[PDB]
RNA sequence: GGGAUAAGUGCUGAAAGCAUCUAAGCAUGAAGCCCCCCUCAAGAUGAGAUUUCCCAACUUCGGUUAUAAGAUCCCUCAAAG
RNA sequence: UUGGCACCUCGAUGUCGGCUCAUCGCAUCCUGGGGCUGUAGUCGGUCCCAAGGGUUGGGCUGUUCGCCCAUUAAAGCGGUACGCGAGCUGGGUUCAGAACGUCGUGAGACAGUUCGGUCCCUAUCCGUCGUGGGCGUAGGAAAUUUGAGAGGAGCUGUCCUU
RNA sequence: AUAUGUUAAGUGGAAAAGGAUGUGGCGUUGCC
């Protein structure tokens, strides 16, 4: 549709090689970002690319609008990073680091360990603040949800781990 | 550590070093050698054949199993050993023994206290369902003609048959049973004995296979 | 959630979808969650 | 009066080899069964087997159309009360594909003394190489 | 302790410029499913493997013989029945 | 479940309930995994997944049912000729005797009650539990083994600490 | 086997009130 019929506009700072079926985008802070795509019909150009669906149906429009979005995402992966910030509400909720691991002291009878992985970096702004910085939205989102699922926010006092602002419920026990 | 083969000698008891009483089984292990070393290339699995007790040499006319025959006598001589009764294969070891005979000694069980013991006999004759399977007897208050009988063997008409695995009389005992997590109490050189903490399967003068615990 | 053979919206923020062949209603009120269309 | 009947002396059996890569299970199976029964020979006699031997290479590439890797369960009883085991057609291919093709094809052969001797001429291997090079197996193309 | 999952929870994502756990892709998740634990099992007629032992005389039979390795008859028994 | 029909059986298919011995369904009682809560916490409610194991001992009665005592993590609901008498008992009921209330002029009957009372069998064939012998497995033998497949096990409490 | 369409559940190869942005057809309107 519209979202698939949109220009990508490769900023010409990043190099996207269109190796037959597959796409590999390199930039100042990421290489080997190659993705498995489908049999779409796109132009192999620099300074801008487009994706074109060969046919028209209910199974071409969906994959068109998805392929365009995925190429856009891996272009912006080397264009800049996607940072998801996780906060810790509650007393005595501290995040320690060690090497490339994150220790969470989150109210249990033991710490909780979160090992880093390739292409991503942990960083702790303050004891209650944790930021995961990476190049793929998929990888950053997986890491952030795995770090969030240790103690999701309660609805009463809100203590737990959360993303940004206030989007949570609120109850009143007493 | 490495498994050993032995004979059950009997039960006894010692006194633990704080005053405890410890039931003990005495197991002699002597004459153990490595007769063959099976490897993945020649045979699919990796294992080592050990050989337990010593048989007598070959005799031209032998009417018992005391003397080795020519096939067995030729199988031992390839390891440079003496004919052996009770040849057995140990898997889940690390093959650093020799396919040519080397003594497997009790002194390898100084390290490794918790073991499991495989025994190969218990020994009872044809037995009824109360003995063999632990079933229950009938009453004697009313004039019951049912006491040690098995009971119903199925349902009526809709089944029209007896299911595989029904419990009935038959030869009891004599199976192969392993007791797990037994503990070595003490090893003894100059008698080649191991004192196992508990009780092992089989009768006296039976063959037992000791190996390190798989758990 | 409510597993009922007649799922339908209860307010204006609830909206109907299909996951794996099941019809479902998802809403911003967790009371209003239903499945098994 | 005048109908030719095949005899063991007359029978000349050949060896074929088929590629089960990029084919469907049932569509390959029906044709291999027609080759095994010997209905592809003008000299076909019902009472005695005139069929040929078949070697099926690349068994790990047979495929199923639709949602058949999770459906198409295979059930089997052990004759003891309660024991009815199962395996999906997707876990049987990745584990033991040569049983998948063998059972598929042998379900299309008549269950008679001769329907077993006709079904033990099928050799199924998962992977391009087969030991039976000493029999000169021609390469047959399914249609 | 390992693998794949149910209900559930998700990450990226369009069809549907937004939204969305799903259509493509990627995760996580039960005393339950397949392994791991214990016993049986090559009559598994698809009858498997390894080590070892024995292997000339007579015929035109083209096959035979007995004997070799080995095992029984018979007898003394029990850890077995 | 109480019924409705009257299709098999009257040259005969033994009726309760319990004992002994099981097997199967899930519409789940306990244990395991979750969504919502008028879910503060410890306890609960109500829905969804799940059949792997487990699911008590007595008083009263022929009791199945039921009520009660003491427990338990829990004391699930159903099918198999309301499983099961070539396995057992036989209290009840449907034998003959004899008595009560009532009905009959009567011989006798129950809307009922009460005391009593012969339960047969040396298993052919299929089925199941064990054990051997013949042949096969392209020479004849001794031992040691792989494991396609099959079976077994699978339950839970209470304290201490954080 | 030939020609043109339907569907994707293995429906086909059991069952109702009722519920639903599943997909194909024709028709008819309101804002572009």
């Amino acid at each position: 549709s519209r979202v698939g019929k949109k220009i990508i506009d490769i900023p010409s700072d990043v190099t996207v090689s269109f190796d037959g079926n597959h796409v590999t985008v390199k930039g100042p802070k990421g290489e080997l970002s190659r993705t498995l795509n489908e049999r779409m019909t796109f132009k192999q150009e620099e300074n801008t690319i487009e994706v074109v669906r060969p046919s028209d149906s209910k199974e071409d429009r969906t994959n068109h609008g998805t392929t365009r979005a995925l190429l856009n995402n891996m272009v912006q992966g080397v264009s800049q990073g996607y940072v998801k910030v996780l906060e810790l509400v509650g007393v005595g909720y501290r995040a320690q680091m060690q090497g490339k691991d994150l220790i969470l002291n989150v109210g249990y009878s033991h710490p909780v360990e979160i090992k880093a992985e390739e292409n991503i970096t942990f960083s702790v702004e303050k004891n209650t603040v944790v930021k995961v910085e990476g190049i793929s939205k998929e990888q950053v989102g997986a890491l952030a949800s795995n770090i969030r699922s240790v103690r999701p926010p309660e609805p009463y006092k809100g203590k737990g781990i959360r993303y940004q602002g206030e989007y949570v419920r609120r109850k009143e026990g007493k | 550590t490495k498994g050993i083969l032995g004979r059950k000698i009997g039960m006894t008891q010692v006194f633990g070093e704080n005053g405890e009483l410890i039931p003990v089984t005495v197991v002699e292990a002597k004459e153990n050698v490595v007769l063959q070393k099976k490897t993945v290339e020649v045979d699919g699995y990796n294992a080592i054949q050990v050989g337990f007790e010593d048989k007598k040499a070959y005799k031209k006319d032998a009417k018992s199993n005391k003397y080795a025959n020519k096939p067995a006598e030729g199988h031992a001589k390839k390891a440079d050993a003496a004919p052996k009764r009770f040849i057995r294969e140990f898997r889940n070891v690390d093959v650093d023994a020799y396919e040519v005979g080397q003594e497997v000694s009790v002194d390898t069980f100084v390290a490794g206290d918790v073991i499991d013991v495989t025994g190969v006999s218990k020994g009872k004759g044809f037995q009824g369902a109360i003995k063999r399977h632990g079933q229950s007897r009938g009453p004697m208050s009313h004039g019951s003609h049912f006491h040690r009988a098995p009971g119903s063997v199925g349902m009526a008409s809709d089944a029209s048959r007896v299911f595989k695995g029904q419990k009935m009389p038959g030869r009891m005992g004599g199976n192969t049973v392993t007791v797990q997590n037994l503990e070595v109490v003490q090893v003894d050189t100059e008698n080649k004995v191991i004192l196992v903490k508990g009780n092992v399967p089989g009768p006296k003068k039976g063959l037992v296979e000791i190996r390190t615990s798989i758990k | 959630m409510k597993v009922r053979p007649s799922v339908k919206p209860i307010c204006e923020k609830c909206k109907v979808i299909k996951r794996k062949g099941k019809v479902m209603v998802i809403c911003e009120n967790p009371k209003h969650k239903q499945r098994q269309g | 009066r005048q109908t030719f009947m095949a005899n063991e002396s007359n029978i000349e059996r050949k060896w074929y080899v088929i590629d089960a890569e990029g084919q469907t299970l049932g569509r390959l199976s029906s044709e291999v069964a027609s080759i095994l029964r010997g209905k592809n020979k003008v000299t076909y006699t019902p009472h005695v087997d005139t069929g040929d031997y078949v070697i099926v290479i690349n068994a790990s590439k047979i495929e199923f159309t639709g949602n058949k890797e999770t459906d198409k369960v295979y059930y089997r009883h052990s004759n003891h009360p309660g024991g009815i085991k199962s395996i999906t057609a997707g876990e049987l291919r990745r584990t033991n594909p040569e049983r998948l093709i063998e059972n598929s094809i042998k379900g299309m052969l008549p269950s008679t003394r001769l329907g077993e001797k006709q079904g033990k001429k099928l050799f199924v291997y998962g992977g391009a190489e087969h030991p039976h090079a000493a029999q000169q197996p021609e390469n047959y193309e399914l249609r």
